């Protein structure tokens, strides 16, 4: 039987002994299966709370740079909420929306010379160059102030001409 | 990894009523083994869905293949159709060899539409770079977006504009260096090839165990149905019972042990897709060595082949 | 009752939850059961004891060995032309389920009327003067009315049995003394007369014998066991294929189906294992053919639901199993049946496996990927947004 009570009260001691003895290996058995998998559940569980502690410290307290670390598109920021047993992260990110394509060219051939954006691109509506930057549509003249000379432009492949403002030459006028 | 399922009840015994009743009479272990080998299973189909379907969209490559010099005809889907997977993944695939109620499961995702999901990932990756990853995905003429690539390590873009064909040729070479090394030298998957001897090692095993007398008359338990009337065959049986019982317990908790490692390994893969090759990271080394410029995302048996491109000086 | 409810109790709740649960595993069982032992020679020469023409005196009885041989005791027991048939110790039936070391054959001829003493526990001139038996002998002893073979006109004298002699015959003696038996005066000393009598005396069996005085011969059969030689008989049964049996080849017992095999065994092997020593092919002895042994099919039930709270109807996959054997649709990951089979592609909601899944009638497609979209891509044109979106997300981490 399995009420150890049962065995002392209608047993003698001998194999009294016995039947405990095997009752005593089931459930000796028993618990440390138990244990072990309690175990393997708690180093799992070390694994996730350590992701959760990396992703407080990046992403809560800073803002990160891996894609996808603290949400889906670039990160902005993070709020901790608790739960019964673990965290919740609210990331706002920020995600560019209303597409609109452009024609391209990597640089721009001016007095026989190349240039390449100084942080954007170089997009075209249908006639007319402008340098924008790449994450959202803000179109700008082409200026010396917003662009960087390098040699001529017999090398790239693709150039395209176009008129580099010089936002000098009418402050002299 | 494998997923593997085993019928507790009949593995113990194998059609004897008698061996049901004693196990049934000796607790719920069956349980507890199928319904985490069922976990863990439903775990495998997890790490493979997160580290590959991060894209909902299936992106076509051009017919028109004008990318400034750099040719992926190597890794881009083959129209021959051999099960649509590039050459390298062919290579990759046949570079790795693949009763008792142990059976196998079949994934979920078949080996086509993982080289689907990494074909739609890598013409993301070459038409849009990055922007595919953050939103929709916007073209750009691949030449413009290595000089992105390469303003990110810290180099100009002249630096690339004006050097435009060496580098392609370079990255031509370097493709065609990983296509000798894959094609010829041997053990290059041997990460894989491990997991897979490791898994099939523990079933022969585990089968092996299945004919131990654990202090039985004999390992059959026919023959001590056969050979001697109830209260005896019992008491063998229990035995036997008893051992196979520790010996499938064993094999699951050590099932377990690997199903944690896979899961972590296949955790880093899915940050690997995801920054690498979704983006450029500026994580050193983390990408391959150098100065990373992108990544390129090839299928294997039970795993992925990250291609790094890198930046070295010299 | 049905696979819901089943699937109800498999998770002890009266609400299932959408999705896929395993509940159970069909099994097929054997069917016609066969054994086969080989083709068809080595038995024992019973009938060179039974059928022989010369038997000895009663008091001469003679002994013959039995051992390495195959022993039928059905045709001697059904035989109809013995009237003696007494097997102590084991069953006169049954005989053919054992096995001895050796068997003593003690072969002789008596009287009717003496048929009587010989079975242990009795007593008697013929069973203590001439042939006595072990109390707790194990065998048979086997008799029959000989009169047509061992009647002589004028009296048939060859047959002797013994009459006087002073102590008792201890079990399995043979006595050949011919002295002259005392009564007393003085010894004999080899010399008859007066209280000297001669032991032994004639039957002198006649045709004309009556029921009780007409001979009988009768043989002991005794079996001594202590590697047993001598076993029961090799009727083999017919060979089926194609169908989940229960077989014994020579010994070999197991369960599943035989189909013809092209491997190729040599002459001196009887059955072939595939790794892990687990029985793979087995040649039939009767006709040397080597059959393919293969695991009558079994695999796991799941139970494939939408939901209690949508609806109560479900489909059931058999797994790994060729359904032809128990809107039935075939898939690699087994059959489903119940689910209806439908060419779109939607996403995945139940997950069945090698990329088909379920959804709600319970329809089973191929899942789709996602939308399939073309990137317009042109070497001199890019894409840039014009607004954006400031999206919060939730993720979940356990800690504790
Ligand atoms: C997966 C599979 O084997 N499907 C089988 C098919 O090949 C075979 O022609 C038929 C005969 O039973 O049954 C079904
Ligand atoms: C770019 O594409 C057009 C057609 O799509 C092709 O004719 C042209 O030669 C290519 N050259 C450059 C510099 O983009
Ligand atoms: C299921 O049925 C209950 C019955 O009261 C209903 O109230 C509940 O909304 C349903 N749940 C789902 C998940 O549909
Ligand atoms: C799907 O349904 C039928 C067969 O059941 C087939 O004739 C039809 O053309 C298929 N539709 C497709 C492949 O779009």
């Amino acid at each position: 039987s399995s009420v150890l009570n049962d065995i002392l009260s209608r047993l003698d001691p001998p194999e009294a002994e016995v039947q405990i003895d095997r009752l005593i290996t089931g459930r000796l058995q028993s618990l440390q299966t138990y244990v072990t998998q309690q175990l393997i559940r708690a180093a799992e569980i070390r694994a996730s709370a350590n992701l959760a502690a990396t992703k407080m410290s990046e992403c809560v307290l800073g803002q990160s740079k891996r894609v996808d670390f603290c949400g889906k598109g670039y990160h902005l920021m993070s709020f901790p909420q608790s739960a019964p047993h673990g965290v919740v992260f609210l990331h706002v990110t920020y995600v560019p929306a209303q597409e609109k394509n452009f024609t391209t060219a990597p640089a721009i051939c001016h007095d026989g010379k190349a240039h390449f954006p100084r942080e954007g691109v170089f997009v075209s509506n249908g006639t007319h160059w402008f340098v924008t930057q790449r994450n959202f549509y803000e179109p700008q003249i082409i200026t010396t102030d917003n662009t960087f000379v390098s040699g001529n432009c017999d090398v790239v492949i693709g150039i395209v001409n176009n008129t580099v403002y010089d936002p000098l030459q009418p402050e002299l006028d | 990894m494998t997923k593997t399922s085993v019928d507790c009840t009949m593995y113990i015994c194998g059609d004897s009523t008698e061996c049901s009743n004693l196990l049934l009479q000796y607790g719920s272990f069956c349980t507890q083994l199928n319904r985490a080998l069922t976990g863990i299973a439903v775990e495998q189909d997890k790490n493979t869905q997160e580290v590959f379907a991060q894209v909902k969209q299936i992106y076509k490559t051009p017919p028109i293949k004008d990318f400034g010099g750099f040719n992926f005809s190597q890794i881009l889907p083959d129209p021959s159709k051999p099960s649509k997977r590039s050459f390298i993944e062919d290579l990759l695939f046949n570079k790795v060899t693949l009763f008792n109620g142990l059976t196998v499961l079949p994934p979920l995702l078949t080996d086509e539409m993982i080289a689907q999901y990494t074909s739609a990932l890598l013409a993301g990756t070459i038409t849009s770079g990055w922007t595919f990853g953050a939103g929709a995905a916007l073209q750009i003429p691949f030449a413009m977006q290595m000089a992105y690539r390469f303003n990110g390590i810290g180099v100009t873009q002249n630096v690339l504009y004006e050097n435009q064909k060496l580098i392609a040729n370079q990255f031509n070479s370097a493709i065609g260096k990983i296509q000798d090394s894959l094609s010829s030298t041997p053990s290059a998957l041997g990460k894989l090839q491990d997991v897979v001897n490791q898994n099939a090692q523990a079933l022969n095993t585990l089968v092996k165990q299945l004919s131990s007398n654990f202090g039985a008359i004999s390992s059959v338990l026919n023959d001590i149905l056969s050979r001697l009337d109830p209260p005896e065959a019992e008491v063998q049986i229990d035995r036997l019972i008893t051992g196979r019982l520790q010996s499938l317990q064993t094999y699951v908790t050590q099932q377990l042990i690997r199903a944690a490692e896979i899961r972590a390994s296949a955790n880093l893969a899915a940050t690997k897709m995801s920054e690498c090759v979704l983006g450029q990271s500026k994580r050193v080394d983390f990408c391959g060595k150098g100065y990373h410029l992108m990544s390129f995302p090839q299928s294997a048996p039970h795993g992925v082949v990250f291609l790094h491109v890198t930046y070295v000086p010299a | 009752l049905d696979p819901l409810s089943e699937t109800k109790c498999t998770l002890k709740s009266f609400t299932v939850e959408k999705g896929i649960y395993q509940t159970s595993n069909f099994r097929v069982q054997p069917t016609e059961s066969i054994v086969r032992f080989p083709n068809i020679t080595n038995l024992c020469p019973f009938g060179e004891v039974f059928n022989a023409t010369r038997f000895a005196s009663v008091y001469a009885w003679n002994r013959k060995r039995i051992s390495n041989c195959v022993a039928d005791y059905s045709v001697l027991y059904n035989s109809a032309s013995f009237s003696t048939f007494k097997c102590y110790g084991v069953s006169p039936t049954k005989l053919n389920d054992l096995c001895f070391t050796n068997v003593y054959a003690d072969s002789f001829v008596i009287r009717g009327d003496e048929v009587r003493q010989i079975a242990p526990g009795q007593t008697g001139k013929i069973a203590d003067y001439n042939y006595k038996l072990p109390d707790d002998f194990t065998g048979c002893v086997i008799a029959w009315n000989s009169n047509n073979l061992d009647s002589k006109v004028g009296g048939n004298y060859n047959y002797l049995y013994r009459l006087f002699r002073k102590s008792n015959l201890k079990p399995f003696e043979r006595d050949i003394s011919t002295e002259i038996y005392q009564a007393g005066s003085t010894p004999c000393n080899g010399v008859e007369g007066f209280n000297c009598y001669f032991p032994l005396q004639s039957y002198g069996f006649q045709p004309t014998n009556g029921v009780g005085y007409q001979p009988y011969r009768v043989v002991v059969l005794s079996f001594e066991l202590l590697p047993a030689t001598v076993c029961g008989p090799k009727k083999s049964t017919n060979l089926v294929k194609n169908k989940c049996v229960n077989f014994n080849f020579n010994g070999l017992t197991g369960t599943g189906v035989l189909t013809e095999s092209n491997k190729k065994f040599l002459p001196f092997q009887q059955f072939g294992r595939d790794i892990a020593d687990t029985t793979d092919a087995v040649r039939d002895p009767q006709t040397l053919e080597i059959l393919d042994i293969t695991p009558c099919s079994f695999g796991g039930v799941s139970v494939i639901t939408p939901g209690t709270n949508t609806s109560n109807q479900v489909a059931v996959l058999y797994q790994d199993v060729n359904c032809t054997e128990v809107n039935v649709f075939q898939t690699r990951a087994g059959c489903l049946i119940g689910a209806e089979h439908v060419n779109n592609s939607y996403e995945c909601d139940i997950p069945i496996g090698a990329g088909i899944c379920a959804s709600y009638s319970i329809i089973a497609y191929t899942m789709s990927l996602g939308a399939e979209n073309s990137v317009a891509y042109s070497n001199n044109s890019i894409a840039i947004p014009t607004n954006f979106t400031i999206s919060v997300t939730t993720e979940i981490l356990p800690v504790s």
